[PDB]
């Protein structure tokens, strides 16, 4: 994250860490949305262009974390991997479409102060938070800049930005499943997600229940915080049918 | 899990849980021209 | 730089 602040202990209970065996190296950022469930961006864990195709055996995921580097007894548990699940239709061709994941763990977890699941909007939720304007909030141990790591895991507030600007600003295409977040280069305020953030979650506070709501999914950006460009997140809520479907064939 | 999330979803035991704030859930609840 | 996690969780 770029030009965000540390978190606060227990302020992304759902924030999750996928974590590679070997070499032991941070991976992405993902949330746990049940307790056996982990939501993460399917180019976190297959992109073909670089040779990335991760499996089951090479992952572990780490929850109840605040530091990124120390293994913190007691307060985080690590979990394995049952089955990944990615999107049919994730394009990591052309523009990172549909690029969601989910995990299921081998067990449930248990929650405490630190660990806690978040919620996944419904169409009206959606609805009335998503507007441009409104600022949602990233969370991650990604770099500090493009070109640097943090110790604690970092948070960022940003604006969601109105769709036409979002695509006069790139040359890759825009589909309804993604969105851009940040501040425009006139408003005198930074942020974004870096490389090391992919996969965490954009939450948004409902005024209406007071929960916290994922609304989006760290996907891709041009650098990190350039003025005029914007960070993508996948739309959670487009694809929810998708996850509603893995998770009642597949669990809970 | 599903809609709205998993019953006990979003709301965090430090927090929420307690009446407590974090220092900038405000900003989030101002933008969207104000919360309350 | 991270540090060395519990055995148990690799196998
Ligand atoms: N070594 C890895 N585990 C890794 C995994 C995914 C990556 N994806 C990129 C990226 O380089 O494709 C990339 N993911 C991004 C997510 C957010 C933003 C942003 N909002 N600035 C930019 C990003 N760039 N590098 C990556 C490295
Ligand atoms: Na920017
Ligand atoms: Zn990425
Ligand atoms: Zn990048
Ligand atoms: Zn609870």
């Amino acid at each position: 994250i770029v030009e965000g602040s540390d978190a606060e202990i227990g302020m992304s209970p759902w924030q999750v860490m996928l974590f590679r065996k070997s070499p032991q190296e941070l991976l992405c950022g993902a949330s746990l949305i049940s307790d056996r469930w982990v939501l993460t961006a399917a180019h976190c864990l297959l992109y073909p262009p670089w040779d990335k195709n991760f499996t089951e055996n090479d992952l572990l995921v780490r929850i109840g974390k605040h530091s990124r580097t120390r293994y913190e007894r007691n307060i985080e548990k690590i979990s394995m991997l049952e089955k990944i699940y990615i999107h049919p239709r994730y394009n990591w061709r052309e523009n990172l479409d549909r690029d969601i994941a989910l995990m299921k763990l081998k067990k449930p977890v248990a929650f405490s102060d630190y660990i806690h699941p978040v919620c996944l909007p419904d169409r009206e939720t959606a609805a009335s938070l998503l507007q441009a304007g409104y600022k949602g909030r990233v969370t991650g141990w990604g770099n500090l800049k493009e070109t640097g790591q943090p110790s604690v895991l970092q948070v960022v507030n940003l604006p969601i930005v109105e769709r036409p600007v979002c695509k006069d600003s790139t040359r890759i295409r825009i589909t309804d499943n993604m969105f851009c977040a940040g501040y425009k280069p006139d408003e005198g305020k930074r942020g974004d997600a870096c490389e090391g953030d992919s996969g965490g979650p954009f939450v948004m506070k409902s005024p209406f229940n007071n929960r916290w709501y994922q609304m989006g999914i760290v996907s891709w950006g041009e650098g990190c915080d350039r003025d005029g460009k914007y960070g993508f997140y996948t739309h959670v809520f487009r694809l929810k049918k998708w996850i509603q479907k893995v998770i009642d064939q597949f669990g809970e | 899990t599903f809609g709205s999330g998993e019953a006990d979803c979003g709301l965090r035991p430090l927090f929420e849980k307690k009446s407590l704030e974090d220092k900038t859930e405000r900003e989030l609840l101002e933008s969207y021209i104000d919360g309350r | 730089d991270f540090e060395e996690i519990p055995e148990e969780y690799l196998q």
